[PDB]
């Protein structure tokens, strides 16, 4: 049941753009 | 001596349905996740590191091509290194050869794996969205050191608690250096059935990288719809669901088939016509239906390659060429030359694994 | 090609 804003490559992704 | 008498001495042996699991001291309290034909993969705790991990025992010397798939995983996976591909920690079996009935290997520890997820839960348009492009991110990788992994499914993607993924079973991957040709010389029952692309049965032998892009949008049609887009019965009924949703072939289309006999089957098969996805799949994001109409393309040459689903608009957020890496050093073709009696595999597999044993010393 | 045999076999 647990399941982006804690995924280190969506991370990176939104800190470029 | 005996190692698993050793670690008896503390603790030792343990079983897990009618499996006997000698890892040593190190490894304890093991508690089964899945099975294969020759293999089963257990969670564990790392007593060393007081960690849990993942151990594979793998029992193939009894069988060539148990063997042979064996050796290419362990190959390829020691030499792969990726976010979202999953490696190999450590490898366990016996000082001599001899000896050597069981190889375990120890991975990285996932909670879980696309499969079970999609029986429970139905995944919003941004998880679909992140899984997919994390699907190519590593297949990018994967087919950059000319390597097909010709077993894409949901229950070869493994995730955890935080919406990472890895693709595991590498074990039907194989090398195939794109200089010299393959065609006729590759295996011919290859893949799971629903994710199965139409080329490997049409061209039996003949098949490309593009098999993996088509298991893709398997995968991306089955987080769409919960379901699975072609659950044919056999490979009759597997063409008959493919072509039920593609329709009839093209003209073009049927000018890629280089196996005459399957070409004519083709042409003698009643006239089926193409379903839109939109109909099949209402709610889903039209920009994933383009790329999954561009994943499905029943030419395998004309079939989007794995750089190019990665630029396409459906993941525009995510899509970085600078931190979607390749391997430095991609496999020749001296490293498809395993057409080897099981004996002789059996050493490459116990000279491949001498890294690991205690006090190599290099 | 032993399991892909498209000429169909009888069944
Ligand atoms: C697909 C798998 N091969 C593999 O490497 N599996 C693996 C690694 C894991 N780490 N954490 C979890 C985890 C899992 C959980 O399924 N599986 C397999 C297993 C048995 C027989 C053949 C093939």
């Amino acid at each position: 049941m647990q399941l982006l804003d804690s995924s280190n490559l969506a991370r990176r992704r939104r800190r470029r753009r | 001596a005996s190692m698993a008498a050793a670690a008896a001495a503390g603790a030792g042996p343990e079983m897990v349905r009618g499996q006997v699991f000698d890892v040593g001291p190190r490894y304890t309290n093991l508690s089964y996740i899945g099975e294969g034909a020759y293999g089963m993969v257990c969670s564990a705790y790392d007593n060393v590191n007081k960690v849990r991990v993942a151990i594979k025992k793998i029992s193939p010397f009894e069988h060539q091509t148990y063997c042979q798939r064996t050796l290419r995983e362990i190959k390829i996976l020691l030499r792969f290194r990726h976010e979202n591909i999953i490696g190999i920690n450590d490898i366990i079996r016996a000082p001599t050869i001899e000896q050597m009935k069981d190889v375990y290997i120890v991975q990285d520890l996932m909670e879980t794996d696309l499969y079970k997820l999609l029986k429970t839960q139905h995944l919003s348009n941004d998880h679909i969205c992140y899984f997919l492009y994390q699907i190519l991110r590593g297949l990018k990788y994967i087919h950059s050191a000319n390597v097909l992994h010709r077993d894409l499914k949901p229950s070869n993607l493994l995730l955890n608690t935080t919406c990472d993924l890895k693709i595991c079973d590498f074990g039907l991957a194989r090398v195939a250096d794109p200089d010299h040709d393959h065609t006729g010389f590759l295996t011919e029952y290859v893949a799971t059935r629903w994710y199965r692309a139409p080329e490997i049965m049409l061209n039996s032998k003949g098949y490309t990288k593009s098999i993996d892009i088509w298991s893709v949008g398997c995968i991306l049609a089955e987080m769409l719809s919960n379901r699975p887009i072609f659950p044919g019965k056999h490979y009759l009924d597997q063409l008959n669901h493919i072509l039920g949703i593609l329709g009839s072939p093209s003209q073009e289309d049927l000018n890629c088939i280089i196996n005459l006999k399957a070409r004519n089957y083709l042409l003698s098969l009643p006239h089926k016509n193409k379903v839109p996805w939109n109909r099949l799949f209402p709610n889903a994001d039209s920009k994933a239906l383009d790329l999954l109409d561009k994943m499905l393309t029943f030419n395998p040459h004309k079939r989007i390659e794995v750089e190019q689903a990665l630029a396409h608009p459906y993941l525009e957020q995510y899509y970085d060429p600078s931190d979607e890496p390749i391997a430095e050093a991609p496999f020749k073709f001296d490293m498809e030359l395993d057409d080897l009696p099981k004996e002789k595999l059996k050493e490459l597999i116990f000279e491949e694994t001498a890294r690991f044993q205690p006090g190599y010393r290099s | 090609p032993v399991k892909f045999i498209f000429p169909p076999p009888p069944l």
